[PDB]
């Protein structure tokens, strides 16, 4: 099968800006390449067939250009709601193979995190069960550290940490961690505290909650 | 207009089989061929192979022989496919693609030895105040992973954020945010309907203050 | 008379060589053309030479014939003997090139006849070495354009265009376009020059083959409902129409 | 197997800035993770242990953080020679798996190609064969479409295109292209021409000769 | 110090079995299981398996099965790595790995039906401007497998030159190199390109002509 | 003397109750407590009471008995009977805490004897409750540092620092630190709270396991030479400097 080799595997730009992503076949493919948008939960969106043409229902901001081996893909003027998974695919044999995919993400201004802590809610409590969580919300760039200390010691096993895919309108992100302990153990202490480290920072955001209330 | 349609998501155990079906409109059936391709986290899209909707013959990409058989009911303009022997590997979206312009919605499926289990949903409400106020419901101890939290039925989306399931245990946790003005929370209520499909189930919880 | 020995040339005509010496030591040459009557003398005894004619209306006609006799050049002057009108090469392979001649020596039209009886007309011809293009084929003509580098010939069906290029070596490939954006009717193809044919698909499935022959014919042969492998046989197209229509 | 999610798989950075790479695995491993620096065709290097360890031999640019499930690993004041693919490695099992890698690429101010143009040579034709080729040297970005024609013509099928890889010195790339004729097709033709489209000029650099 | 040494560059046909080998020195061999990993093109460094180097007793990844088998020689502290039938998703590079911090170089595997073919040399040459530099290459063209180096001078053009990454092309390799000089060097002096190619044992030199 | 019950207590005291109450309804109590008689009276029969009396210095002595003679507390004060000196707890499973006093009356030294002979010793207490700590265990001492909300004892050898925490609630964790750089020698560790075990592993191979037992005694264990799987047999530490051998 025809190898198609898909360059970047990743894209990071501003809004209103031009990305190119490329895609080289192993032979001729005689300008039969399609390109796709993949987004969450959806089948893949057609943006380009034959290289160059735009399949109506999308924006001319979507273009192709290419022949032979060698072809290119541009999304002009980037909107925050082009953040997906692009694809190539070299149809020009009945077994069709794709390139290797280009996630666009935007690059935006950088933003702190809203953090709250949340303690055990009684429910849980009632079941065995404690969950301690915060949420650090609407934050850029992506990468953020959040140490849990109990008492004052760190507790490195045992967390959640789950990241939204990035926001399709303000381009943040935001991310959950959640610390869950047995009843039991939460009643060996008093003091919970999540500390978030981020670029944003060289000291981190701290929230905290005493069960001596 | 045309369209194909997928059967909905499936939840299986080692070495057990699973028929996914993909039903197409809107053309004639014959004048084209069926693809079927396999999106895994960690993977794009990779051909599983396609079939001759006329014929019949089915022809398979060099990692999908064995275990994978693509077959067909014409006279219904759909199309099938089937996995023996299933194995985690085989945990993924499934999609069916015909021509460069029809896809599928995609068939999530889940192979593993865990059992359907209903979420525990647990409020996150603040302890004992600027201009906006954040809250939030805690899923935990649910199988298998689809679960929509809705906030006061739709009516809050634009605050609202879906924190991605994590397994701890064999066991999926997943958690959601609101944000809300201070002045709306406690005064009018607010609440999360968590839907669990595949359990049947759906649990509102009132976030009361404290 | 059998004075001279008789020889058939390139065209349909014979030419008759003095069997001896003429009076003055050379062969006499007499061929028959338009009616006319047409004399020569050369060195050559095989019927190589130059004969002359003068027509009812003062055109001098003279006729080259090559050493080989594989090629007659027929030349047609007005009166004054030297402003050419006109110029015909034929070779005994039964291909040909005609030419119609302006003032300055420039040539306004030309037709290429090949061996096989199909036709290449130049016409309109300017400076730049462009103009119009007309090729007769076997049932049909096809109308295009020419430049110094290439014919194009041009065959148009609704959005679709399909050319197909001569170039001045006479090397033959075709492409074809569609201004069409939707992937479900969009036609485009692929030209494999190895064995000249164009392979028609849409929305990724292979619809048809044209074949452009080497004996100047167009077939056309479609693919299987799910475009895998040709179907049926091969079939010639005999008029212009049937390529219209192969691009529906 | 304990799963490693790489991310991003590929990056841009401007020299002097810093990035950072983020690892996640599937369950706690313990601060058992290591980052490696791969550049093609030497073996993997060591640059971070147990999380945030520098490893002897390597600049204290490169660092690390975490615990548990989530990890990243940084390299601050970016150099042109630190291009490479960086993969994290959890060894907390034996059956110790990688992330996807990370490549690191140098953002560079635009730069135009020094495009030039080659005939046939006499040795090549003698045998019976013709290539012509066309360099376009130190550009950036590396995006770049060739284009050759023939007595005017556009030729698109039989084109080789073959880009270096990222100059570790002035961060530019370039690429070679090269059409593969016979002697008999190349001697059909009179006008050569390859054209360079460049985002640096909206009109081509074109390069053509004449048999 | 501490290396692990491996096998050369390997050429085999579809169905073959081939054998690559991991010298390690300067430790007890016997303390440190031994990993093997693929690199694949664009699916980064993936674990095959490891063997216990006391015991022989191989544990091996789900993707690496049947074809797949990790043996030793203890004494000689070398361990070796056997694949069988031998197929085109085996083409890639072979690492062998101990502990955190020692890696293998890598041995490349390339599974193919193509013959070893030696390289056609062709210069090219600028055709008949001349700048304040000029822009000078070889093509290396229809030569199998892979591996090739072309040096200019022996090595004292090095600063200015650009190597071109091979394709293939008719089932053999195309590979091009670029070195730009001041006018005042070429064609006033010589330049000269030469090109290895180990698998087929050869070395080949070509002189650039001028005009 | 058939008249009074002997009944043992925590810490192998021995009370005798009158078998009759008093003339004001109140059991008469006497122990001899470091052969030091001490005498009270109590309404109940069963032991339960105060008992007082001096010592060959002036000091005050007391002797409160639990209602359910389930822990005896002696406390030393002054000749004036107010100031307190010490206050020793002992409960029927052996364990015992004692206590020194300021003055203020803030603790200026605790002991914490567990059931099993084991014992934490606190001293130079600062006034936030840091200071001073020290572990007795069978067969060594183990010297560090404690806060008001755990104890930090710690061992080092070379690089390599242990420290084994108890939490105020009494639950043991320990961490390894090792400030070499070098992958070939970095001692580093992983704690796993269910099995009370700190694995070692040096350059991603597993050297050995120190189980911390319920008995407060420490195990070592090493694993085979691919650090795949545990040999041999555990074995206790009777000796600091063999912890230390294990950080080599």
């Amino acid at each position: 099968d025809i190898q198609m080799t898909q360059s970047p595997s990743s894209l990071s730009a501003t809004l209103g800006g031009k990305v190119t992503i490329t895609c080289k076949a192993s032979q001729d493919i005689n300008k039969y390449i399609a390109w796709y948008q993949h987004k969450p939960g959806k089948g893949p969106r057609l943006l380009i067939h034959y290289t160059s043409t735009l399949q109506p229902g999308n924006p001319s901001r979507f273009s192709g250009s290419g022949s032979g081996r060698d072809y290119s893909f541009s999304i002009s003027n980037l909107e925050a709601e082009d953040i997906a998974i692009y694809y190539c695919l070299q149809y020009d044999n009945l077994q069709r193979t794709f390139g290797g995919g280009t996630k666009v993400e935007i690059k935006r201004a950088d933003a702190a995190p809203t953090v709250s802590i949340f303690p055990p809610s009684s429910e849980q409590l009632t079941s065995g069960g404690a969950s301690v969580v915060c949420f650090l919300n609407n934050f850029y760039p992506k990468d953020i550290n959040v140490k849990w200390k109990i008492d004052g010691s760190e507790r490195q096993n045992g967390v959640l940490n789950s990241w939204t895919d990035q926001d399709s309108k303000d381009s943040t992100y935001s991310m959950s961690s959640t610390l869950t302990l047995t009843k039991d153990e939460y009643e060996r202490h008093n003091s919970y505290t999540c500390e978030a480290t981020h670029k944003t920072s060289t000291s981190p955001i701290v929230k905290s909650f005493n069960r001596n209330e | 207009q045309i369209q194909l349609v997928q059967s909905g998501p499936e939840l299986k155990k080692p070495g057990e089989t699973v028929k996914i079906s993909c039903k197409a409109s809107g053309y004639t059936f014959t004048d084209y061929s069926m693809y079927w391709v396999k999106q895994a986290p960690g993977k794009g899209l990779k051909r599983m192979g396609w079939i001759n909707t006329e014929t019949g013959e089915p022809t398979y990409a060099d990692d999908f022989k064995g275990r994978f058989a693509l077959s067909l009911d014409t006279s219904a303009s759909t199309a099938y496919l089937h996995i023996s022997n299933l194995k985690n590997e085989d945990t993924a979206t499934y999609f069916c693609a015909r021509g460069l312009d029809s896809w599928g919605q995609g068939t999530s499926v889940t192979v593993s030895s865990a059992k359907t289990t209903p979420p525990s949903v647990y409020p996150l409400a603040p302890g004992c105040t600027g201009s906006s106020v954040t809250l939030g419901c805690l899923v935990k101890g649910y199988f298998p992973e689809s679960v929509t939290v809705t906030w006061n039925s739709g009516s809050l989306s634009s605050s609202v954020h879906t924190f991605p399931a994590l397994l701890q245990s064999g066991l999926y946790t997943m958690s959601s945010s609101v944000t809300v003005p201070s002045s709306t929370w406690p005064s009018q209520t607010v609440t999360c309907s968590v839907a669990h499909p595949a359990s049947s189930t759906t649990v509102d919880k009132k976030l009361e203050p404290s | 008379e059998k004075n001279s020995v008789s020889v058939d040339l390139p065209g349909e005509m014979k030419v008759l060589v003095s069997k001896e010496k003429n009076k003055d030591g050379k062969y006499d040459l007499i061929a028959t053309v338009d009616k006319l009557e047409l004399k020569g003398t050369s060195d050559k005894n095989n019927g190589a030479g130059v004969l002359e004619g003068v027509k009812a209306d003062k055109s001098k006609v003279k006729l080259t014939i090559s050493d080989d006799l594989g090629q007659t050049t027929l030349e047609v002057f007005k009166e004054d003997g030297k402003t050419l009108v006109s110029k015909k090469v034929t070779s005994k392979d039964k291909s040909s090139t005609e030419e119609k001649f302006n003032e300055k020596g420039e040539v306004s039209e030309k037709i290429i006849t090949r061996a096989d009886g199909t036709r290449l007309e130049y016409t309109g011809i300017k400076s730049d070495g462009s103009g119009k293009a007309k090729e007769v084929l076997k049932g049909f003509i096809l109308e295009g354009r020419f430049t110094a580098e290439k014919t194009t010939l041009v065959v148009k069906e609704g959005t679709v265009t399909l050319s197909k290029d001569i170039s001045k070596s006479g090397e033959v490939s075709v492409e074809l376009q569609d201004t069409d954006s939707s992937a479900a009717t969009k036609k485009t193809a692929a030209w494999n020059s190895g064995t000249s044919t164009l392979t028609i698909t849409v929305n990724s499935k292979k619809t048809k083959d044209l074949v452009f022959t080497k004996e100047n014919t167009i077939t056309v042969q479609q693919y299987d409902s799910n475009g895998v492998k040709l179907e049926g046989s091969a079939v010639e197209i005999t008029k212009l129409d049937e390529i219209k229509n192969a691009l529906k």
